[PDB]
RNA sequence: CUUGAGUCUCGUAGAGGGGGGUAGAAUUCCAGGUGUAGCGGUGAAAUGCGUAGAGAUCUGGAGGAAUACCGGUGGCGAAGGCGGCCCCCUGGACGAAGACUGACGCUCAGGUGCGAAAGCGUGGGGAGCAAACAGGAUUAGAUACCCUGGUAGUCCACGCCGUAAACGAUGUCGACUUGGAGGUUGUGCCCUUGAGGCGUGGCUUCCGGAGCUAACGCGUUAAGUCGACCGCCUGGGGAGUAC
């Protein structure tokens, strides 16, 4: 998992608030570097089908909350897209 | 009204689950059932044989009031533990009483070893002690009249198991079962044992403080295999045994009663 | 950063090497900034069984809150050390820093 | 031949035929007697009387070596397990351990299929 | 019945090989939870605790062996 | 199951202490079970309905019991 | 907006996954010692191995595969499945309080992935077991069952295959409707006066009520009472076959 003092800088970053946690794009943040982790893992281990299962799962969700964002509020979601460096 | 709910918490408050306070008025008795009413949801079917004192004969007729005993509800219908266990309880008060003066006094008559102690037997019940507590020191009842009368002054007691050996004549004197389970040990020290329930192969006597014996089939008498327990010794009573073996590994302590 | 738990096994006949053996692992715990909570020389001892034809053998326990670096440096060192019979680096989640129960 | 005093008898009983072999304490086999050899064959040799007369038989041929003292050592599963032991007693040797040895895997190999019957 | 439950223990320890010896068979196996009454969770503990200990050579793995 | 006759011990009570101990081991029943390769499944099989039958005689038997036959 | 959905904090149990080490038992073989005529096998035999010294027994070595006891109608996993011990990388679940986000949700044709065993490809490995094969029995015959051997394969790496009674023969998600006896894993309070007492969550085994059902049975983990979405059925054979 994301080392606890990881998240928590993660969260100061992209949340308003810092104590916010939850915000759409915190999250979206939080997701993103899990996955740019994980993919170093799976590089080294391609058969290790379960884990990469939770690797998609959470790809998935970071694409909802994208979606979310976008018919919410487009100029958010162009700078968080901007920040993280995600294609779509 | 509340008057119902104040009542159930004053009846609640004027009993108490052992088998401590005098409530159940014997309202029928026939042989060999006597049966009262504490205050429960039922009436004991009480044995005649927790009710006769030191010669066979019953000491109650109705009206007569004894505490049993509790925490066990429902085995399909009725209600106890029996009363006689009750009475446990007073002899450990009486027991208690000496470390206040340091010196419980009645009657003790130790005539022999059973495991290494005289056996001593205060008023109805007989009880088994550790082999020192019967004489003060190397003085041996073997030599004094049989079943004497002294006292028991106390040697030793277990305190959890109930062992108890004590002190006759010389009056001017004055986790847990399954580490050290080497006391009972050495090959054939015998004990004073209440039998549980008896599983038509077995028995199990145990008694030792939160162990497990079986004494059971094979030796129970001296016939080997048309014997059926049931019939041949009793349900729930102290009797002879000993261990015979000890595995402290898998907790199967083999009595027996053949001896 | 990890507290490890290390008991390593040293053949009997090395029994007089074993305090340079011990001081040399701590010197590299130290190293890396890393903190050695308990240290028991529990001595020679009989083994429950024979591990490689001999009877005995010098058990010494070792507390160590180190990074996993060093960790496996030393584990390594172990395994090309022909004194040192068996190991057993072993994760612990804190430092139990209070003693063990055979030294007790 | 030496004389020893001391020694062990290991007690092979499989479900087919029991094997009794006298050795020294070291491992070196004195003599051995078996079922088969004792004039039984097929359902006479997988019993215990079987396996008694065997241990008889290897008794007498150890007579020689004037062995007093025995261990045993019992392996495998069947009738000749606790019969071969009183006979060997019976035949007069002081009875100083007995010990199962049976070969238990802790899960090791795949046994043979199951017999359909 | 359970020892651990009433003594309280936060984890069964592999160098405490006296309170293992009451947990193990006179032929080295460890003993089940029905006879010792072990609670679950703290059996499984003993358990590992007991072959870690057979890994160290504190307790045999089997009495025959040598 | 290894066992040392005491000093002055019958023979024949050597003997029952030594199948006593055999018995507890369960070498025997163990070396029976591996004479022959029981399939994953057959095994499962065995223990579930084994638990199955324990289950009845527990529950069924104890209900019936309630009941006096005669 | 916060009740659904998710994020953060601290713990919890776990054969969850991938990688790399290691331990002990047992089988097999090799070398040697002791020793002497049987061993082995079956319903009974024989083939087979044995005086060229087997079997038995002890010492030393090699190598492979699997992990006794714990172990449980126990646990984890979407399913397939997962079991010695240790470390490294790693996914999920649950609880405790708070704090935050503010419907972000449910289902899903096509699509994509994972998917026992056997099987295939290339390269390794090969102890045990064993399709095929051989011999010995049995038998009217015995291309079987039983016995003695025994090669693919089982094991590892990386690819493919894409099916199984892949079953709870029961799609997924949500809500609601009497009870009892357990198991397991949290957690709050309570004199833990003791292994306990009173709750409150998660997963789970059995019995049974109403209701449902052709009956058998299911029964708060529904096969009850409803809603959302999808998949599928339309007499047996021909056929899950032909093109």
């Amino acid at each position: 998992s994301l080392s606890t003092e990881a998240t928590a800088k993660i969260v100061s970053e992209f949340g308003r608030d810092a104590n916010d946690t939850g915000s759409t794009e915190v999250q979206v943040a939080l997701l993103t570097a899990q996955i740019n982790h994980l993919q170093g893992h799976f590089a080294e281990h391609k058969k290790d089908h379960h884990s990469r299962r939770g690797l998609l799962r959470m790809v998935s969700q970071r694409r909802k909350l994208l979606d979310y964002l976008k018919r919410k509020d487009v100029a958010r979601y162009t700078q968080l897209i901007e920040r993280l460096g995600l294609r779509r | 009204e509340s008057f119902a709910q104040l009542f159930e918490e004053s009846l609640k408050e004027i009993e108490t689950r052992p088998g401590s306070i005098v409530r159940g008025v014997v309202v029928a008795i026939d042989k060999d059932v006597v049966l009262v009413d504490a205050g429960l949801k039922s009436e004991s079917a009480i044995p005649a044989e927790q009710f006769k004192n030191a010669q066979g004969e019953l000491e109650i007729q109705v009206g007569d009031e004894v505490d049993v005993a509790l925490d066990a509800v429902e085995d399909g219908f009725g209600e106890t533990l029996l009363s006689r266990e009750k009475a446990k309880r007073h002899e450990a008060w009486i027991t208690l009483e000496k470390a206040y003066e340091d010196a419980e006094t009645v009657t003790g008559v130790i005539n022999g070893k059973v495991k290494g102690g005289f056996t001593v037997e205060l008023n109805g019940i007989r009880a088994f002690l550790p082999g020192s507590l019967v004489d003060v020191r190397p003085v041996r009842d073997t030599l004094h009249l049989e079943g004497k009368e002294l006292e028991f002054k106390v040697i030793k007691l277990d305190q959890k198991r109930n062992n108890v050996v004590v002190s006759r004549r010389a009056v001017i004197e004055s986790e847990d079962p399954w580490v050290a389970i080497a006391k009972r040990y050495p090959e054939g020290t015998k004990l004073t044992g209440r039998v549980t329930n008896l599983t038509d192969y077995g028995c199990f006597v145990e008694i030792e403080e939160g162990v497990e014996g079986l004494v059971h089939v094979s030796e129970m008498d001296w016939t080997n295999k048309n014997i059926h327990p049931s019939k041949v010794v009793n349900v729930g009573d102290v009797v002879e045994v000993m261990v015979l073996d000890i595995d402290e590994e898998r907790r199967r302590i083999s009595l027996g009663l053949k001896q | 950063m990890r507290h490890y738990e290390i008991v390593f096994m040293v053949h009997p006949d090395q029994s007089e090497q074993v305090p340079g053996m011990i001081e040399r692992y701590t010197a590299a715990i130290t190293g890396a900034e890393g903190k050695i909570h308990r240290l028991e020389d529990w001595g020679r001892r009989q083994l429950a069984y024979p591990i490689n034809k001999l009877h005995k053998a010098h058990y010494v326990l070792m507390n160590v809150e180190a990074p996993q670096e060093v960790i496996d440096e030393l584990e390594t060192t172990f395994r090309f050390n022909d004194a040192v019979i068996r190991s057993m680096v072993m994760r612990t989640k804190h430092a139990v820093t209070e003693a063990s129960p055979m030294v007790k | 031949r030496k004389q020893v005093s001391d020694g062990v008898a290991h007690i092979h009983a499989s479900f087919n035929n029991t094997i009794v072999t006298i050795t020294d304490r070291q491992g070196n086999a004195l003599g051995w007697a078996t079922a088969g050899g004792s004039g039984f064959r097929g359902s006479r040799k997988s019993t215990p009387f079987a396996a008694q007369v065997a241990a008889e038989r290897c008794a007498d041929a150890v007579k020689e070596y004037g062995i007093k003292n025995l261990e045993v050592m019992v392996k495998g599963p069947g009738p000749g397990r606790e019969s071969t032991i009183r006979a060997l007693n019976a035949a007069g040797f002081r009875i100083t351990n007995i010990t199962d040895v049976t070969p238990i895997p802790h899960n090791g190999c795949r046994p043979p299929k199951k017999r359909r019957v | 019945f359970c020892r651990f439950t009433a003594e309280g223990v936060q984890e069964i320890d592999y160098k405490d090989i006296a309170t293992l010896k009451n947990y193990i068979t006179e032929s080295g196996k460890i003993v089940p939870s029905r006879i010792t009454g072990t609670r679950a969770k703290y059996q499984r503990q003993l358990a590992r605790a007991i072959k870690r200990a057979r890994y160290l050579s504190l307790l045999p793995y089997t009495d025959r062996h040598q | 199951p290894v066992i040392k006759v005491r000093e002055n011990e019958p023979f024949d009570v050597a003997l029952r202490r030594f199948k006593r101990s055999c018995e507890k081991a369960g070498v025997l029943a163990e070396v029976r079970r591996r004479e022959f390769y029981e399939k994953p499944t057959t095994e499962r099989k065995r223990a579930k309905a084994s638990a199955v039958k324990r289950h009845a005689k527990k529950l069924a038997r104890e209900n019936a019991r309630r009941t006096r036959l005669y």
